[PDB]
């Protein structure tokens, strides 16, 4: 109907049964809206854990990007949705995915002061030396913003990774 | 009704715009 919710809205609102019906009726599990967003991106952005799980189980593509090169991972990282980040990482996504701003999942996790997400990303190979468009990396951001626990996590990771310093 | 909170990533820049 004219006022029926889109697949993106069903996913964002946690309407599991209606979403399951819709994706059976039409091939819309990866359908992109006017901003390029998939149902997975809407679910991830709204912290809908059960819907993210359901979409991934049903084969939704977690690697797709919106018109601004937004990814489900970066959206979840920016909001600190640790369990959704874990599911997406378990899928196999690019942990260093760049958007049109030069942002990456780690940079968003650092910006939001989401230490569990920062830890998880680093464990999955996120590179804290990748820079924004203005040339600042994750370490630079953690320092600038005074997020000390985040800074510690990043610095300890780098100390272990670097083989020129013991 | 629909949510108007469309997915968005924040501005993460430092220094002046
Ligand atoms: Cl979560
Ligand atoms: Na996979
Ligand atoms: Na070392």
């Amino acid at each position: 109907g004219a006022n029926s919710l889109s697949v993106h809205q069903l996913a964002a609102q946690g309407e599991m049964l209606y979403l399951a019906t819709r994706i059976e009726q039409e091939n819309v599990i990866n359908h992109t809206d006017e901003e390029g967003f998939t149902p997975l991106m809407w679910a991830a952005a709204h912290g809908q854990i059960a819907v993210v799980e359901f979409l991934l189980q049903n084969g939704a593509d977690p690697q797709l990007l919106g018109k601004g090169r937004e990814s489900a991972l970066s959206l979840a990282c920016s909001k600190g949705y640790t369990d959704i980040v874990k599911m997406l990482l378990d899928c196999g996504v690019d942990v260093n995915e760049y958007d049109w701003n030069g942002g990456t999942p780690l940079l968003y996790a650092v910006h939001g002061n989401h230490v569990k997400c920062v830890k998880m990303l680093l464990e999955s190979g996120a590179d804290p030396t990748i820079e924004t468009d203005s040339g600042y990396n994750s370490m630079d951001l953690a320092v600038a913003l005074g997020y000390r626990s985040v800074q510690q996590v990043i610095e300890s990771h780098l100390l272990k990774l670097l083989q020129n310093i013991k | 009704l629909p949510l108007y909170t469309s997915p968005s990533l924040p501005n993460i820049t430092l220094g002046l715009p």
